[PDB]
């Protein structure tokens, strides 16, 4: 009967104090209660908040929820940031016959300063396309926080049939890399203007743009 | 001293059937229900099931239904999910958990979930062993490449001139496919102006398949 929808992604220095908020797609937001839920890499998820606003026993004080009505949302606060409260944190409620858990929020306790990602843009290679086949190369690298946001476009359309994208990982920098793939047959490479790769990352968006006609 | 304890890692093939089990223990496993959550590679939790059992009443979310079996043996506090039929696309981490979570205004009522399983990696591929295919991607600075293209499996090798050249190289880790095959990109930043007086070669190596291709990236 419904999503919930968070960003992908947030960050904030130890010490200071980040939001995540968590938005109903339809009916109030006030109609169920809200739980949320840390998971750290590897290990199983635990619950933070339950009933809105509720800790768990051992949870710390410094974690909190609360219910925008204007907005139809719910929001996780964090206050006196730490570096181990760096996990993915999924906000949860119920359709009163189905658990609806929300995208996902990655959470930064920033280290280093904020990095902006480098692509590079690759078109098929003459040798592919003998071959009958066409790969759109798009790698990026140097992005702090290790979060990203991957959108092809053929022209002004969207793309995400033939589009393969990894997870960030660390480089030998400490700075983060991802690549995306997308697999065209060589007609529907030839047959637009141009194709172009999005990276959004903790907001804006760095692009690059490959065409047919070199 | 409520404990949710999962069977252990699986390596399975599509078309093969599978069941895998959760175990609960330090509580009554007949007065709670338990749920079936799953998580793919690097994606969100998603809610498959939930069974109650005590009678084996379950109930499926939509984007679930026929799509898998749930079921629960009492006599050994013991829940279970199953395929009959694997699909790559089934490659995910399974968790159990239960329906443990109360609010205190309602003394009847169970609305999340409160104990986890440690969760069930489940991996499931029909591809064999296979070679890459390498393609080169052409060029203050600049930038070249080469495309290692649909292997099996990990790890592939890559240098460049021989292992001559090492500044400025980037190999990306590679994406996993939908196919089942591994795909990576390596890419060396060099100068410019030895683009036209310098030969740029990629050295691929994959043991597995004894593959060795040599590719020049040329302007």
């Amino acid at each position: 009967n419904f999503m919930l929808t968070q960003p992908h992604s947030v960050s904030e220095s130890p010490g200071k104090t980040v939001t995540i908020s968590c938005t109903r797609s339809s009916g109030s937001i006030a109609s169920n209660y809200v739980q949320w839920y840390q998971q750290r890499p590897g290990s199983s998820p635990t619950t933070v908040i339950y009933e809105d606003n509720q800790r768990p026993s051992g949870v710390p004080d410094r974690f909190s929820g609360s219910i925008d009505s204007s907005s139809n949302s719910a929001s996780l606060t964090i206050s006196g940031l730490k570096t181990e409260d760096e996990a993915d944190y999924y906000c949860q409620s119920y359709d009163s016959s189905s658990w609806v858990f929300g995208g996902g929020t990655k959470l930064t306790v920033l280290g280093q300063p904020k990095a902006a990602p480098s692509v590079t843009l690759f078109p098929p290679s003459s040798e592919e396309l003998q071959a009958n086949k066409a790969t759109l190369v798009c790698l990026i690298s140097d992005f702090y926080p290790g979060a990203v946001t991957v959108a092809w476009k053929a022209d002004s359309s969207p793309v995400k049939a033939g589009v393969e994208t990894t997870t960030p990982s660390k480089q030998s920098n400490n700075k983060y890399a991802a690549s995306s793939y997308l697999s065209l047959t060589p007609e529907q490479w030839k047959s637009h203007r141009s194709y172009s790769c999005q990276v959004t990352h903790e907001g804006s968006t760095v692009e690059k743009t490959v065409a047919p006609t070199e | 001293e409520v404990q949710l304890v999962q069977s252990g890692a699986e390596v399975k093939k599509p078309g093969e059937s599978l069941k895998i089990s959760c175990k609960g223990s330090g509580y009554s496993f007949t007065s709670y229900w338990i749920g079936w959550v799953r998580q793919m590679p690097g994606k969100g939790l998603e809610w498959m099931g939930i069974i109650y059992p005590g009678d084996s009443d379950t109930r499926y979310s939509p984007s679930f239904q026929g799509q898998v079996t749930i079921s629960a043996d009492k006599s050994i506090s013991t829940a279970y999910l199953q395929w009959s039929s694997l699909k790559a696309s089934d490659t995910a981490m399974y968790y159990c958990a239960r329906l443990g979570g109360r609010y205190y205004y309602d003394s009847s009522g169970y609305y999340y979930f409160d104990y986890w399983g440690q969760g069930t990696l489940v991996t499931v591929s029909s591809a064999s062993t296979k070679g890459p295919s390498v393609f080169p991607l052409a060029p203050g600075t600049a930038a070249l490449g080469c495309l290692v293209k649909d292997y099996f499996p990990e790890p592939v090798t890559v240098s460049w001139n021989s292992g001559a050249l090492t500044s400025g190289v980037h190999t990306f880790p590679a994406v996993l496919q939908s196919s089942g095959l591994y795909s990576l990109s390596s890419v060396v930043t060099v100068p410019s102006s030895s683009l036209g007086t310098q030969t740029y070669i990629c050295n691929v190596n994959h043991k597995p398949s004894n593959t060795k291709v040599d590719k020049r990236v040329e302007p």
